[PDB]
């Protein structure tokens, strides 16, 4: 069965630069190849069919070169909605086959994330539970920490954290931290902090709330 | 008759070109290696079988599909030589005609 | 309009068997061709199978082993994918594609999320975040609600009825105690709220249930 290589797997490309990606295949399919794009959470998109011939309904600055066992995809002026993978698949031999996908990366600028902290809500309490939710959105580089805090205690039990990957909107990354409590446990106490430590600042970002 | 036989040939060679284009990818597709996969070079690779022409280019793998290359290849050659046979009573027929006979 | 239709999610006890379908509207042709596709969470894209509606005719990866089989319904122009005997291996998002017969994948269905596990379907439990009474804003505000308890994978949600899509995040769900759960938040002027309103949809295809939270201050 055809091979088809995709190196590198991963490309760091600055915004508005050109990026290539590159497809080689195992043995010679002439210009049988074609180039899907997949978001987060998305479905595969057609973007190049047949190494060059251009899609209804997609952006110009996408294009494709090559031929036989060598293909490269090339998106000019790479911007924001740009993030996602990138697969090749040909159609010369059955059966058809991908390569192993190639993720686009942005290197904006640095970012302080944007923190906001929760308390448990009237409908959760009612159940007799509580969760603290803190988010931590909108930073550059991925890079970052959250802390909890009790009572102006650091807090490590019943925490979660979430992470997204690159926005495919301004090239940030957040991070969602949750502390869960019972009800009572929730009761004994007053203070709740959510301490963010980012690159961007030596001092950590801190949100609180008390449960009055 | 014999130009009614030509133009039959003919049709009949075009319903086999599609048929056969169409009857390939269906026998091909199944076996590792295969080329013959797609319509469009299928419809390619039934015109080269019928004249013969040889690029060599595309070829069926299984047993239908060099079935289905057989039946192109003798509707390619009664077609491409009933034509010639039609031309031949053509000729002869105005030969017949320059001569008074 | 939507040319492939698949079913959101397929709850599936292992060892037992599902039967995954895929609806197809648009142009119709005898030369199309229907595939199915396997995406494991991290992993990249693995042709299934191929299946011609108008002949019946199918193949199937020779490279894997074999938990599929094709067939299709002509009348109803849908597509179907029987998986039997499955384990943890074969949980996976699986897609329908059509190929006009020329190679290419034109379009995709959306995709099933296929979960194999002994556990219950749980619908979530759906909780506002508004901001505290303490907390100051600037030219925005953030918002958000709480999706806990769910089962399984996934859950859809959308902000207004997808009229606000802008300045909106969907945390990846996190698994405890066979059981989900994930935090959305979304971003809008601080003038524009609670003067204008705001609420989160999310829907569970796996029990079928789709509720409302509007966030109104605390
Ligand atoms: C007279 C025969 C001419 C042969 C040209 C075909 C090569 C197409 C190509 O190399 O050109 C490349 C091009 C792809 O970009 O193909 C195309 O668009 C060309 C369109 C081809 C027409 C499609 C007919 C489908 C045949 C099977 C029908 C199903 C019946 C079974
Ligand atoms: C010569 C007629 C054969 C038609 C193609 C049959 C396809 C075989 C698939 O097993
Ligand atoms: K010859």
């Amino acid at each position: 069965d055809i091979l088809l290589t995709q190196s590198p797997a991963i490309l760091s490309v600055s915004p508005g630069e050109r990026v290539s990606f590159s497809c080689r295949a195992s043995q010679s399919i002439g210009t049988d190849i074609h180039w899907y794009q997949q978001r987060t959470n998305g479905s595969p998109r057609l973007l190049i069919k047949y190494a060059s011939e251009s899609i209804s309904g997609i952006p110009s600055r996408f294009s494709g070169s090559g031929s036989g066992t060598d293909f490269t995809l090339s998106i000019n002026s790479v911007e924001s909605e740009d993030i996602a993978n990138y697969y090749c698949q040909q159609s010369n031999r059955w059966p058809f086959t991908f390569g192993s996908g190639t993720k686009l990366e942005i290197k904006r600028a640095d970012a302080a994330p944007t923190v906001s902290i929760f308390p448990p809500s009237s409908e959760q309490l009612t159940s007799g539970g509580a969760s603290v939710v803190c988010f931590l959105n909108n930073f550059y580089p991925k890079d970052i920490n959250v802390k909890w805090k009790i009572d102006g205690s650091e807090r490590q039990n019943g925490v979660l954290n979430s992470w997204t990957d690159q926005d495919s909107k301004d090239s940030t990354y957040s991070m969602s931290s949750t502390l869960t409590l019972t009800k009572d446990e929730y009761e004994r106490h007053n203070s709740y902090t959510c301490e963010a430590t980012h690159k961007t600042s030596t001092s950590p970002i801190v949100k609180s709330f008390n449960r009055n | 008759l014999h130009w009614r036989a030509a133009g039959a040939a003919t049709v009949l060679l075009v319903i086999v070109l599609l048929a056969g284009s169409y009857l390939a990818v269906l026998a091909e597709r199944g076996a590792p290696g295969a080329q013959l996969i797609t319509y469009p070079r299928a419809l390619w690779w039934s015109v080269e079988t019928a004249t013969g022409v040889g690029y060599g280019d595309l070829y069926p793998v299984t047993l239908w599909g060099r079935l289905v290359a057989v039946v192109v290849m003798v509707a390619g050659i009664t077609s491409f030589g009933l034509v010639t046979a039609a031309l031949a009573t053509w000729f002869v027929g105005r030969e017949q005609e320059r001569r008074g006979h | 309009q939507v040319q492939l239709q698949q079913p959101g999610a397929e709850l599936v006890k292992p060892g037992a068997s599902v039967k995954l379908s895929c609806k197809a509207s648009g142009y119709t042709f005898t030369s199309d061709w229907i595939h199915w596709v396997k995406q494991r969470p991290g992993h990249g894209l693995e042709w299934i199978g191929e299946i011609i509606p108008s002949y019946g005719r199918a193949n199937y990866n020779e490279k894997i082993q074999k938990k599929a089989t094709l067939t299709a319904d002509k009348s109803s122009s849908t597509a179907f994918m029987q998986l039997s005997s499955l384990t943890s291996e074969d949980s996976a998002v699986y897609y329908c594609a059509r190929e006009r017969g020329d190679g290419y994948f034109a379009v995709w269905g959306a995709g099933t999320t296929v979960t194999v596990s002994s556990a219950k379907t749980t619908p979530p439990s759906v909780y506002p975040l508004a901001p505290g009474s303490a907390a100051q804003t600037n030219s925005m505000v953030t918002l958000g609600c709480l999706v806990k308890g769910y089962f399984p994978e996934p859950v859809t949600v959308t902000w207004n009825s997808g009229s606000l899509s802008s300045g909106v995040h969907t945390f990846p769900a996190v698994l405890q105690s066979d059981l989900y759960t994930l935090s959305s938040s979304v971003t809008v002027p601080s003038s524009s709220w609670p003067s204008e309103t705001v609420t989160c949809n999310v829907a569970h295809p796996a029990s079928s249930t789709k509720v409302d939270k509007k966030i109104v201050p605390r």
